[PDB]
DNA sequence: GCAGAATCGCCC
């Protein structure tokens, strides 16, 4: 049995009318999207603040009635964000800077994007669609939308039965809900305005969600990509080739020696992603705990409305690098501009040969359509120069990035808000409060007329102008960012998936961590006594160390005895991480809906890549346009697509089929409901799709072991073996040897590094007053000794900062030399984990506000008593203790595809793990860069939105 | 290059070239000159960054600027070299062989 | 300037 099949009848959707003087305004505004002006804005579905508790996100949807005696029902999810769109005016915008949507509208043009245009009629009144008895003044009212229905409600063809209502508790607001139906539920039909409709909703659904949509695929028409979806939906189109007509392409697609086979290629990837991509989204998904925001940790000791606010910003900080690594990244899922063919003279091999390309310097240049007729016209750039100089970024790019929605737009400017500047080494720059109090005040700024200085977006960008990447205009084979959810089972200590399933190496971790326990040593590596002197010291290392090498001993006897070939699965082992495909998993911010569904997107076609470049190659394009190879060739390419792209090393989903188990079902009579009146009838129903297709996980991999054999690579991987001067500085114990400093010499001026350099180059160590030297000199040869041996026998790349991974580094090294890999070092993936810091407000204008600035003195008087709110990443030597955590995942992949082996014909891939590209994305990565060193951007969920 | 990059690289070229001292002081004067005022509000991330490879040095420059800015004296590299080198004004050394 | 890999589930 499954979810689609258990999950209940019920409406297209919901109005939900919350009460003004009871809801928690400021709270929805810190997970929303408002920008100041706004007449609508999205915000994220959520148990007891924008649901009730207990909310269904899967439904059987009452879409269509054939004649008055007989339903269809259509299987389906709710769709994540909720569109807020009567008295919107009385949530915050969650960005102060004003001018966006004038600023929006203007830019969308020069890239030849289409507008929003609206319906002939009026919107919907509201006493058309209240409940009766409502005041509508004094209520807000917001749609929560099924997945399969959403562009019904955008071309106006839902109805509201108002008397239909039911009374719900939303947190601690008495609010109201009232039912939509699908206009096909009448067919004698209703009166064309008896249709709700509201342009303003529409608009944002126009800008918010379906620009960035279109821009994944390549496509500007963005009306008529909305059209072909709803169609899609509601007449069984998944077949039938649709989007080739709207596809365009730059100069070096149609001037490639290649042309007619890389036209064809691309248009199918953006075919098979329409198909698929919807239908995925639309299944059946697990309701996670992280949806109960009653229940989420991060509020447990907050105290009134100001508390639990501060709170919120805190961890909407936690998030920030996720989303500014999404702008600063050259290679961010957000600038993929195309498909290329690696042109013959190239290193690709053939299955790779057609790959995914990012670039804005392309993204701004004329096109050609799909029968090579001249199209969109491009654009030069900026007409006059901003900040940041002729050929670089702009703020255009970044309105761009936010698909020219004010809405999205806000919500990226505050998270930016959060991140440090990074100033060149070279460049005279004005100090802040002179930028503020003069070019920003400045009457002709386009944004602010120079009224809002401090909380300008043109100040903002001038703050951060160094860490944007370059406007790139070439056609390499890279990797490209992705960002959401993990997985329930990530394999992220030393030796990956190595013995995974048969004792395994998880319980050969597990019963390490027992022993250390037993030791008084928590799984973070909290000791619950101290250390008081010299001997404690030697004794807490001898007792961890004699620990290691007894579970060493039991494993290795073990091996033995199961006549198990560790020496080969050691060579071939992988770490594993989990992207999860579930669009409920993902963090409660409306940015993240455009983050995973543009991942998906990408992942969709560049999984199809070989799959189309095979077919074409043995049914030709002839000179064929795209749209008229796709008319005879289509349905059967996407056949081939789900057999092979499916289970073959990357994406896992399952096929299910869709029961009603009754005949019938209890439902309010809709033609009495139409006219007012309440009762019950048993309507016959039956499937109008049988058929659901849910996606389950990505997966993530990345080589453990290097073996000699590309000869090419060696001096990124050899190990030394010669005695260093750093030895003890570089050592296991330094940061120990640091930590308990004053416990071991109490009354010393000299710091740690000092003393035991000194004693590394002149073996002389300093006895404290009272002491005695035997017990001192004992401590002297207990660190050379050890750190020596570390010397002669560590691969793994890694300096101890707590006694857990220290033990993990001493028992991981003692498995590779049973093994006999001692010569290289072993791959190494590091976790970048959020640190949240409150700092001196001076180079932080924003906290200001709307406020005038006179002066330069007026601005540090101003600023002096404040302070603002910052995030950095923090590197970790332990990826696996972060991964038992739930982590939100930001990361770099390419997908490569192979041969099977043993004469297996088959197209198999694998999604490995890549390098982040741009100087702006975080300190840490700055000097390939390393062959041996990986970073992934990690922040946890247990103890903030799940409880452990 | 960025501006943080710079000081990163000239801290290690200190540290990495002394001999019989403690490279404490020189340091600090490196980063008053480098910084003035906003090493009275410097974080242990941002110092760990800028130490490099010799990030286990923080805790004790954390504490020597704490000690400048609870003393009054204006940030630059002169007034701090009469702070430090003047505040002092000690330790019995063992020898211990090799085996 | 950035290995190689026939694949699915299993999961404590
Ligand atoms: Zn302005």
């Amino acid at each position: 049995d499954n979810l689609g099949s258990q999950s209940q009848p019920g409406p297209c959707g919901y109005i939900y009318f919350y009460p003004l003087a009871t809801y928690p305004l400021r709270e929805v505004a810190t997970l929303g999207t408002g920008y100041a002006g706004h007449r609508c804005l999205t915000v994220p579905l959520l148990c007891g603040i924008t649901v009730e508790p207990g909310f269904s996100i899967n439904v059987k949807a009452l879409h269509r009635r054939p004649d008055p005696n007989c339903g269809l029902l259509r299987a389906t999810s709710y769709h994540r964000d909720i569109y807020v769109f009567h008295n919107a005016h009385m949530v915050p915008p969650i960005f102060e800077g004003p001018g966006l949507e004038a600023l929006c509208g203007e830019t969308r043009e020069v890239f030849g994007y289409d507008a929003y245009s609206a319906l002939p009629r009026e919107s919907s009144k509201p006493g058309d669609f209240f409940p009766e008895g409502l005041d509508p003044s004094a209520y807000l009212g917001a749609v929560a939308i099924t997945e399969a229905f959403k562009e019904r409600l955008y071309s106006g063809n839902l109805v509201a039965i108002p008397s239909l209502k039911q009374e719900v508790a939303v947190g601690q607001s008495a609010s109201v809900r009232v039912p939509l139906y699908d206009k096909e539920v009448f067919p004698e039909g209703v009166p064309q305005l008896r249709q709700f409709y509201n342009s303003d909703l529409s608009r944002c659904m126009h800008e918010a969600l379906y620009t960035g949509l279109a821009q994944a695929l390549r496509v500007r028409r963005v009306g008529k990509l909305v059209e072909l979806l709803e169609k899609q939906s509601l007449q069984d189109q998944a077949k039938v080739a649709k989007v080739a007509p709207l596809k365009e392409f730059p100069a070096s697609t149609i001037s490639h020696p290649d042309s007619g086979a890389l036209m064809i290629v691309d248009s199918a990837a953006c075919e098979l992603a329409v198909s698929y991509a919807p239908a995925m989204l639309e299944a059946s998904h697990e309701t996670p705990a992280s949806l109960n925001y009653d229940s989420w940790p991060l509020f447990a000791d907050c105290e009134g409305p100001e508390a639990r606010v501060a709170a919120l910003h805190r961890y909407n900080a936690s998030l920030a690098p996720h989303v500014s690594t999404q702008i600063f990244a050259t290679n961010s899922v957000l600038y993929v501009s195309g498909v290329s063919k690696s042109t013959g003279q190239g290193k690709e091999s053939l299955f790779n040969s057609f790959y995914m390309t990012h670039g804005l310097g392309t993204l701004q240049e004329g096109t050609w359509d799909p029968c090579r007729r001249p199209c969109f016209s491009g654009w030069g750039g900026p007409d006059v120069t901003g900040t940041n100089g002729p050929g670089n970024y702009a703020v255009e790019h970044l309105v761009y990035a936010a698909s020219f929605s004010p809405n999205l737009l806000a919500r990226y400017a505050y998270y930016l808000q959060f991140c440090q500047g990074q100033k060149s080494s070279l460049t005279p720059v004005p100090e802040t409060g002179s930028y503020v109090a003069g070019a920003a005040a400045s009457p002709m700024c386009s944004l602010c007329e120079g009224r809002a200085p401090a909380v300008c977006l043109n100040t903002l960008f001038f703050r951060l102008r160094d860490r944007f990447p370059p406007v790139m205009s070439t056609q390499r084979r890279d990797p490209y960012v992705i960002s959401g959810a993990s997985g329930s089972y990530n394999e992220t200590d030393f030796l990956g998936n190595f013995l995974n399933f048969i004792y395994t190496y998880w319980q050969l971790n597990q019963n390490l961590l027992e022993r250390l326990s037993r030791l008084g040593i928590d799984a973070e590596g909290k000791l619950e006594k101290e250390p008081h002197g010299p001997r404690d010291f030697v004794k807490m290392f001898k007792d961890v160390d004699a620990a290691v090498d007894a579970e060493v001993v039991q494993f290795m006897n073990s091996m033995a005895k199961n006549n198990i070939t560790y020496k080969d699965l050691v060579k071939s082992c992988y770490h594993v991480m989990q992207y999860s495909c579930n669009p409920f998993a993902q963090p409660a911010c409306p940015i993240f809906t455009q983050l995973f569904y543009r991942s998906l997107l990408t992942i969709l076609q560049d999984i199809s890549l070989p799959i189309c470049m095979c077919y074409e190659n043995d049914n030709p394009g002839l000179g064929q346009s795209p749209p008229e190879w796709l008319k005879g060739h289509y349905q059967t390419l996407c056949t081939n697509f789900r057999s092979l792209a499916i289970d073959k090393g990357v994406l896992t989903a399952k096929e299910a089929k869709v029961v009603h188990g009754e005949p019938t079902c209890d439902l309010p009579d809709l033609d009495a409901a139409l006219q007012g009146r309440v009762y019950g009838r048993r309507l016959p129903v039956r499937m109008s799709k049988v058929l659901m297709l849910c996606p389950r996980n990505i997966k993530i991999k990345n080589r453990v072991v290097f073996t000699g054999e590309n000869a090419a690579l060696q001096n990124s991987f050899i190990k030394s073996t010669t005695r260093r001067e750093n030895y003890i500085i570089n050592g296991p114990y330094m940061k120990f040897l640091n930590t308990y400093h004053k416990t071991l010499f109490p009354d010393t001026k000299l710091s740690s590094l000092y003393l035991w350099h000194n004693f590394s180059r002149r073996r002389s160590v300093p006895v404290p007053s009272g002491a005695s030297a035997e017990e001192y000199s004992d401590l002297a040869l207990f660190v050379d000794g050890g750190s020596r041996a570390h010397e002669e026998s560590n691969v793994i790349d890694v300096v101890p900062g707590n006694l857990v991974t220290y033990a993990k580094q001493r028992l991981n090294n003692a498995i590779l030399k049973a093994c006999g890999q001692t010569q290289f070092y072993i791959s190494l993936i590091q976790g970048l984990v959020p640190r949240t810091q409150s700092v001196p407000a001076r180079d932080y204008p924003h906290v200001l506000g709307t406020r005038a600035v006179e002066s330069a003195a007026a601005y540090a008087e101003a600023t002096s008593s404040l302070t603002a709110t910052t995030v950095v990443c923090a590197a970790t030597d332990c990826l696996s203790q972060v991964c038992k955590a739930r982590p939100v995942v930001t990361l770099p992949v390419t997908i490569n595809k192979y041969t099977g082996v043993n004469g297996n014909n088959q197209i198999f891939q694998a999604g490995n793990l890549g390098y982040f590209m741009g100087r702006g994305v975080d300190r840490n990565l700055l000097q390939g860069s390393s062959m041996r060193k990986k970073f992934v951007f990690a922040t946890p969920t247990l103890g903030l939105t799940v409880k452990r | 290059t960025y501006e943080i990059e710079n000081i990163r690289a000239g801290l290690e070229a200190i540290i990495s070239q002394k001999q019989e001292e403690d490279c404490v002081f020189d340091v600090v004067c490196n980063l008053v000159d480098a910084m003035g005022e906003a090493c009275a509000s410097l974080t242990r991330d941002d110092a760990e960054y800028l130490l490099g490879r010799f990030s286990v040095l923080a805790d004790s420059v954390l504490e020597t600027l704490a000690t400048i800015a609870s003393s009054g004296i204006e940030w630059t590299a002169e007034a701090a070299r009469d702070f430090l080198e003047g505040v002092w004004g000690q330790d019995n050394f063992i020898s211990v062989a090799e085996p």
